RNA sequence: GAGCGUUAAUCAUAAUGGUUUAAAGGAUCCGUAGAAUGAAUUAUAUAUUAUAAUUUAGAGUUAAUAAAAUUAAUUAAAGAAUU
RNA sequence: GGAUUAAAACUAGAGUAGCGAAACGGAUUCGAUACCCGUGUAGUUCUAGUAGUAAACUAUGAAUACAAUUAUUUAUAUAUAUAUAUAUAAAUAAUAAAUGAAAAUGAAAGUAUUCCACCUGAAGAGUACGUUAGCAAUAAUGAAACUCAAAACAAUAGACGG
RNA sequence: AAUAUGAAUUAAUGCGAAGUUGAAAUACAGUUACCGUAGGGGAACCUGCGGUGGGCUUAUAAAUAUCUUAAAUAUUCUUACA
């Protein structure tokens, strides 16, 4: 659901400007992907799973007994009074999904504005889906993949 | 109030004052500051177990766990609606810390209301001295009050010499009438044989109380005799 | 104050920072570029030793709070390189520096 | 990140807790039936103040 | 405003931070209770006799 | 508005220069023959007497036409040229005649700016 | 008083008890260990070290920690 | 990643140009007297007089 | 699909590694000890990493109850020689490249530090030791000998009765556990950190960084690596008496003071021989019972190697172990017994000890054939981003408590000075807890001054004398 | 600059917008279309879509237990005062 | 598209005490087609309908996910050394952050997502014309020309206030 | 029947200058204003009915207070005592 990631999105920034260590996300196969590439890109410190009251100190089983109390747990990075996951938001939106070829995602990484799309920033991660995978816009472009450009970190 | 961000980042710009050559001298702070860096994460960070009873924060007994019957006679086999709320908030509200002392202290002063008559000093001398051997009520450093009951009563039940609360705190309670006794005896004794010896005391507890009773009986009279003429004069209206 | 500059010419990256009702929306650009930018803010460029740069003002064009907002932008908007690297535990490459290197 | 998202029930487990959800609907049904037997008792006990004649 | 003024000067500065205060206005914060006078005696005592070592140590280095 | 009501039509109003010489149809001048010429009163915080005319285009409309210059020789019955451009402070004046054209003369003995006042060059 | 929680603070507090807040001790040996130095070492340098406090009977302290 | 190594001939990869030192060679070798200077891959052309 | 053996995280600018092996206390295998030597490289070239944490995550159970040598007996069982011999390689060249790794490492021995452990952390200028720590060097029991560079470095950090490696002779003959504080004290531990505080003492150790510029591998950044720490510690338990007690002290700067040339019989002679307090003369009959129970072969060959790694370079003394140990699983001439020991032990639970077969006296000839390379098995030591030597830890002084010579050479300066004073205890005291810039309040650092003073020092007049 | 000016026109010059109080929330709710949007897992396919199976966190149904006496419509009554 | 929709108004049949457009009188006033007073018709009431308009307002469409505190009630549950205590929601009040032209908003007027309605300088104008609906009053829909460089909001310091 | 043109005839409105008759609005604007609707009047406006605040949250006391060693002891204390 693209819903439920602009509601994770979303989530992320608010916890940032409080400055909480620790959050739950939904616990999905999307949320788990978009969480880990996160993890790999340094943006967050942590990804557990756990459940509503908090992360799993050891490993529990999921099954659709407790699947509706699943969640995943993520610690946010701060450095020199500064959150390093200032922003997150979409870039495909529910109403408006955008497909892009393997050549326009490497004007969109050149500095060219493809479909609106503002193109890539110093430091800033671009997540883009293909066959349900996860993976950043670099690696589609070496993979010579296509896909959907879900959303854009800083 | 907003996290500030110029108060930990003196020294960075400072720093950018002496690079440029606004500032020629460097401060004498300057160096101390940049070997030990100041802290600047201001997180919140969550807590897991509650310090005083070890209760775990953030656990989740999931169905798979309860197989048995509830006390209703009725399985468990879904989760309910309070397992299904994000319980996050509790991770970071601080934990309130509670004692099973604090439950016999109230008891035992619910039990001896007099005893809340006697003073009590909260200033602490040194806690880290108190080197006590609760084997036995009294100790060296310490009065004879409520709390060394309640100290009895744990060292009892950390003994296993007792197995119920209840059955502890009443042979504490004992040893502790035992040591009351004593010492009432000593202080009425102690007087009566200096009196007997020809020690002379100015003032007594008694006629202490009745000195300062009198202090305010004597306001009193003129008050109430003020107010029952000013009534008078009003009332003849 | 000390603004970031990236190579000492521009800014790191592009910058879209709201002041009051200023809407700015700045873009690095590449050397020898110059400054194609609101005049308040070629001024200020010019004083803190900014050569390329391109941008828009939307909404609210007052000069004192154009001249304000870049300020604050220059400061709480930019991110150098060495800081999303150490934040990220991450290398980061300027392609374009290391064409030119040995 | 290997371990599956979820696990489905085995026929067994299924088995297992469709006994559980059957009886509890049986004991609530059960428990509410005798109660209403217990207040037409304790009505019959009362039936001989009331008046049909 | 004290406090702000050292910010303003770049003085590095260093406070008792109780539950009601805000840790962020200053350089080193130090948590613990600002109201009872035997507390602040105690932290105040500290850093008096840290200051003390390092004059001392300063006006040795200067004999020898 | 929501990108469905953009589908449907809603969108930023576009910026373009609307016409003010509606009756010119969209010509650089049109020719006329003045009907009444005229003297109009600025109005306020202006004060003179402006000279105005009533002129027919050949297209049919009747319009105001200032006349620029000290001194004309306009008349009834004068064939004078009609270009755009309104007089400020005279309401309902939209329109200049051209000095110099037909039978409106250019402006006497005019030293300065002549092109303007359809004043030829002095030998 | 937890009513008057500024919950910035959050991370310092160790647990709350009879209606107020309970500062954790181990944080602030960590603390006041850090701050010592800097006294140290500003005092070593040769800074000027100003101590403020303007509550009634701070005064004594205040004049021999100078 | 924070150790990998990243070159010239890497960023000309990413740049999808030859590397900067070989332009520099194939600059140097356009002299009418310098070496490499080669021109006869374009006599492929049917001319008739 | 495993749990990986070491784990690896970020922590800041802070690289954590994890030992992940709870079941087997964190044994250090051939896997374990590759992942380690191999992220520690790409560490190194890293400019966003400043230092590096080595924990485990079983804590407070064990950190590294040692290296995995079950495994290695098997090998031998089975003549896997290039298995025995990869786990020695890749386990002795971990240790080197933390021996000389230029970015600071902090090992936090939150259990029981045991061989290999202690090979973790004796390497490493901050080597933090808790209420839980344990370090032991139980070798001479499974007929090894003291391994990953323990006879180059126990030598040479040890604080009290080391004048000749005496105490460092003690603890690798002997096997003797010592516990938290008193690792502290000895020299064993650089700090002593409550184990409640290891969660806080991580994060700042992770927020901290070089200032303007200067990089992790400069001395002033390993200056405050050992202030923030410091900010950590805590004062020793009231009630905490020292271990050793003086005259146990004596008994073990004097029983085990040999010669270049010394040997385990001479340590017998001394400890059959002495003479003094009765708790000094039951003290040396406790440890001639211990010394009788251990492997007659392994207490020549660690000898041996304390007498030629205690004056030679890091880098010899390492590849001098992986010799031994190459030589010892590879019993070519039946002298030692380390494989057979071990099986009695480890792969099979016998409390008693293993019945020692070779209780000959191994000659200087047959000792230097099993500490030397063979020159048809040729081995080395991996290579490490620093490739460096040096006979002198560059860090280790700094930042642990002053050795019994440092103090001894103030003492014999502050006496030949100019300036014709008197020393005092009171002065020496002083001097070592408040002018050293980087021993300034150091934990039980007076405590320490006092206890050598007190057996080291005769107090004439208002002066002292190194006796 | 052999053009210059002027008039007539075209493009550009802010939606990288707004609607408590400045232009702008429909009186309210129900609900049809929507070429509008919308859960989870797995497997295929021709792939952000389709299909199939499976799941219960959204949305509902029925009971049990406790709670409340309001809001509609209708019928039957009461009350102080006023003329 | 449908339904409901204050007050006034209208179509029938009842009712009509009090109140009360209008009208007729009395005062006040320079004048008083007003404010005040009198007599007081429609209306206000009920029954059956028509009509669908209000500053019909929180001048704030609905839904979902989410974010730092306190206080005060309410509800449910839990415990006991039995009346408090501990939990989880709702409401309200004051706030942090954030947002904003600011006034302020504060769980939205914050961070996001989805759908609908609506706006594009003032005046002309919610007017003209046409159409649709209604017994009717009217309601809905809804322009253009001409003219102008205005027009509007928040806030600031004044001046003034019967 | 539609489109266009003129058209008797007839409706609404803008601007321009000053005057005339009142003083409706902005302060409690001298009867709170305004919204819907109805009736009336030179003109603004007046009156009835309901609604709104874009007017009254502009909100600010029926006062009364207590006992332990006042000092040869607390108040001094400068890394000392322990
Ligand atoms: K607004
Ligand atoms: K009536
Ligand atoms: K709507
Ligand atoms: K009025
Ligand atoms: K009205
Ligand atoms: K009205
Ligand atoms: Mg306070
Ligand atoms: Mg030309
Ligand atoms: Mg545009
Ligand atoms: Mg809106
Ligand atoms: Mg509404
Ligand atoms: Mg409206
Ligand atoms: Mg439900
Ligand atoms: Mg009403
Ligand atoms: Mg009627
Ligand atoms: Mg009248
Ligand atoms: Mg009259
Ligand atoms: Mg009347
Ligand atoms: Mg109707
Ligand atoms: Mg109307
Ligand atoms: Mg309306
Ligand atoms: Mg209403
Ligand atoms: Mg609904
Ligand atoms: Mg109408
Ligand atoms: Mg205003
Ligand atoms: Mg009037
Ligand atoms: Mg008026
Ligand atoms: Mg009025
Ligand atoms: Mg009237
Ligand atoms: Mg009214
Ligand atoms: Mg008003
Ligand atoms: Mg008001």
């Amino acid at each position: 659901s693209l819903v439920k990631l602009a509601n994770t999105c979303a989530h992320l920034q608010n916890c940032s400007k409080v400055r909480v260590a620790l959050t739950s996300i939904p616990y999905t196969k999307l949320q788990l992907q978009f969480a880990y590439n996160l993890y790999q890109q340094g943006f967050l410190s942590s990804l557990q799973k756990g459940s509503t009251m908090g992360p799993d100190k050891d490993f529990v089983e999921v099954t659709p007994d407790n699947i509706s109390t699943r969640r995943l747990w993520v610690g946010l990075k701060y450095r020199d009074n500064k959150p390093v996951l200032s922003s997150c938001k979409l870039i495909s939106k529910p109403n408006s999904r955008i497909h892009l070829p393997m050549e326009d995602m490497k004007k969109l990484c050149s500095g060219v504005t493809i479909r609106n799309i503002k193109p890539l920033q110093p430091g800033e991660l671009i997540l883009v889906r293909a066959h349900n995978n996860i993976m950043d816009i670099n690696e589609a472009i070496s993979k010579k993949l296509d896909g959907e450009v879900l959303c854009r970190v800083k | 109030m907003k996290i500030q961000t110029n108060a930990v980042n003196v020294l960075q710009r400072t720093s950018a004052y002496l690079k440029s050559g606004l500032l020629k001298e460097t401060p004498a702070w300057y160096n101390v500051v940049a070997s030990i860096p100041p802290s600047t994460k201001f997180t919140r960070e969550p807590r897991f177990k509650n310090p005083s009873n070890g209760h775990i924060i953030g656990k989740l007994v999931d169905v798979t766990e309860q197989p048995h019957a509830n006390n209703k006679g009725l399985y468990k086999t879904r989760p309910n609606s309070s397992d299904k709320r994000v319980g996050v908030k509790r991770l970071y509200r601080p934990p309130k810390l509670t004692y099973v002392e604090d439950r016999l202290r109230s008891l035992f002063y619910k039990q001896h209301p007099w005893e809340l008559s006697r003073p009590k000093i909260l200033v602490e001398n040194e806690i880290g001295d108190e080197n006590y051997d609760w084997s036995h009520m009294l100790q060296i450093g310490r009065p004879l009050d409520g709390e060394s009951v309640i100290q009895r009563t744990m060292y009892l039940i950390k003994t296993k010499q007792y197995g119920d609360m209840v059955e502890a705190y009443d042979h504490a309670r004992y040893e502790f009438y035992a040591l009351r006794m004593q010492e009432e005896t000593e202080q009425q004794v102690a007087l009566e044989e200096a009196e007997m010896f020809g020690s002379l005391f100015g003032v007594s507890a008694i006629e202490h109380g009745i000195q300062k009773e009198q202090e305010v009986l004597d306001v009193w009279e003129k008050k109430v005799v003020e107010e029952t003429e000013l009534m008078a004069a009003r009332t003849s209206n | 104050k000390e603004i970031p500059r990236y190579e000492n010419r521009t800014i790191y990256g592009d910058i879209d920072f709201r002041y009051h009702g200023v809407k700015l929306h700045l873009r690095s650009a590449k050397p020898g570029f110059g400054l194609r930018v609101n005049h308040v803010i070629f001024e200020i460029c010019e004083c803190a030793g900014i050569k390329d740069l391109s941008g828009k003002v939307y909404k609210s064009r007052n000069d004192m709070n154009i001249a304000k907002g870049t300020i604050e932008a220059f400061t709480k908007a930019q991110k150098t390189l060495d800081e999303v690297a150490l934040g990220r535990g991450k290398k980061l490459v300027d392609v374009r520096k290391v064409y030119y290197s040995s | 990140m290997s371990q599956p998202l979820l696990r489905n029930r085995s026929p067994e487990e299924s088995e297992l807790l469709k006994l559980k959800r059957n009886y509890n609907r049986s004991l609530l049904n059960f428990q509410a039936h005798k109660k209403k037997l217990n207040e037409l008792l304790n009505l019959y006990h009362v039936a001989n103040e009331f008046i049909v004649t | 405003n004290a406090l702000l003024e050292a910010i303003k000067s770049r003085v590095p500065t260093i406070a008792i931070i109780d539950t009601d205060s805000e840790p962020s206005l200053v350089t080193y914060p130090i948590p613990g209770n600002d109201d009872s006078l035997r507390s602040v005696n105690f932290l105040l005592g500290v850093l008096a006799r840290a200051g003390q070592r390092g004059l001392q140590n300063r006006l040795a280095r200067n004999n020898e | 508005a929501t990108l469905n009501q953009i589908k449907r039509g809603s969108g930023p109003p576009r910026r373009k220069k609307i016409s003010t010489a509606p009756q010119l149809d969209q010509c650089p001048q049109r020719k006329g023959v003045v009907l009444r010429v005229m003297v109009l009163k600025p109005k306020k915080p202006n004060s003179a007497q402006r000279k105005a005319c009533r002129v027919r285009l050949t297209n049919g409309n009747v319009v105001s036409a200032y006349i620029p210059g000290e001194g004309h020789d306009a008349q009834e019955h004068s064939i004078v040229y009609v270009r755009g451009g309104r007089c400020q402070d005279l309401p309902g004046v939209k329109y200049h005649v051209i000095r110099g054209a037909g039978d409106l003369s250019g402006v006497v003995n005019r030293i300065s700016s002549r092109s303007k006042y359809g004043a030829k060059k002095p030998s | 008083s937890t009513s008057l929680w500024r919950s910035s603070t959050q991370s310092y507090i160790y647990g709350e008890y009879k209606g107020i807040h309970i500062i954790d001790l181990n944080q602030t040996l960590s603390y006041l260990k850090r701050a010592a130095k800097v006294v140290e070492g500003v005092s070593e340098s040769g800074g000027i070290i100003l101590f403020l406090g303007t509550r009634q009977g701070q005064k004594r302290g205040l004049e021999e920690a100078a | 990643a924070e150790s990998e190594p990243f070159g010239p001939v890497d960023a000309a990869h990413v740049l999808e140009l030859e590397p900067a030192v070989e332009t520099l060679r194939n600059l140097s070798t356009v002299g009418e007297h310098s070496s490499g200077h080669q021109q006869s891959t374009n006599k492929n052309t049917k001319v008739i007089y | 699909t495993d749990a990986p053996p070491v784990l690896f995280t970020v922590q800041d600018t802070a690289r954590v590694i994890t030992l992940n092996r709870p079941k087997k206390l964190n044994a250090l295998n051939a896997e374990m000890s590759e992942s380690m030597f191999k992220t520690l490289n790409e560490y190194a070239k890293s400019d966003t990493t400043n230092l590096v944490i080595l924990k485990s995550s079983n804590r407070p159970r064990s950190f590294c109850a040692g290296g995995d040598v079950a495994t290695v007996a098997i090998f031998n069982f089975n003549k896997e020689f290039a298995k025995s011999i990869k786990f020695f390689t890749d386990e002795y060249s971990l240790n080197f490249q933390i021996a000389t790794y230029l970015k600071p490492i902090v090992t936090f021995m939150d259990g029981i530090t045991m061989g290999g452990g202690v090979g973790l952390s004796i390497h490493t200028p901050f080597r933090i030791a808790t209420e839980n720590t344990k370090w032991a060097m139980p070798e001479m029991d499974i007929g090894f000998f003291p391994d990953v560079g323990s006879t180059f470095a126990l030598p040479r950090i040890v604080t009290l009765a080391n004048s000749n490696s005496q105490m460092a002779l003690y603890l690798c003959l002997t096997g003797e556990v010592v516990t938290g504080a008193d690792a502290y004290m000895l020299g064993l531990a650089s700090h002593y950190v409550s184990s409640e505080n290891l969660d806080a003492l991580q994060k700042r150790l992770g927020e901290i960084s070089p200032p303007f510029n200067n990089d992790p591998q400069s001395a002033y950044f390993f200056g405050m690596v050992n202030e923030s720490i410091d900010e950590f510690v805590s004062p020793l338990p009231k009630d905490y008496v020292f271990k050793y007690s003086n005259e146990k002290l004596n008994v073990i700067e004097a029983c085990f003071n040999l010669s270049k040339n010394g040997t385990i019989e001479d340590i017998m002679n001394n400890l059959r021989q002495y003479e003094g307090s009765a708790e000094g003369k039951a003290f040396a009959q406790e440890i001639k019972t211990k010394l009788l129970t251990k492997s007659p072969s392994s207490l020549q060959i660690a000898l041996r190697l304390v007498q030629e790694n205690s004056r030679d370079h890091i880098e010899s003394a390492i590849k001098r172990d992986l010799y031994t140990a190459a030589n010892m699983c590879m019993n070519q001439d039946s002298l030692v017994e380390f494989s057979e020991a071990t099986k009695h032990k480890l792969i099979d639970k016998q409390r008693v000890p293993y019945p020692w077969t070779k209780k000959e006296q191994l000659f200087v000839s047959q000792l230097t054939s099993i500490t030397s390379p063979k020159p048809s098995l040729p081995m080395s030591l991996l290579r490490n981003t620093s490739n460096v030597t040096w006979t002198q830890y560059p860090y280790h002084s700094k930042y642990q408590l002053p050795t019994e010579q440092e103090i001894a050479a103030y003492i014999e300066k502050r006496t030949n000075d100019d300036t014709g004073a008197k020393v005092t205890e009171r002065e020496v005291l002083n001097h070592f807890a408040n002018v050293i810039p980087s021993r300034r309040g150091k934990l039980g650092i007076q405590s320490l001054c006092k206890i050598v003073c007190e057996r080291k020092c005769e107090e004439v007049n208002d002066g002292l004398r190194w006796k």
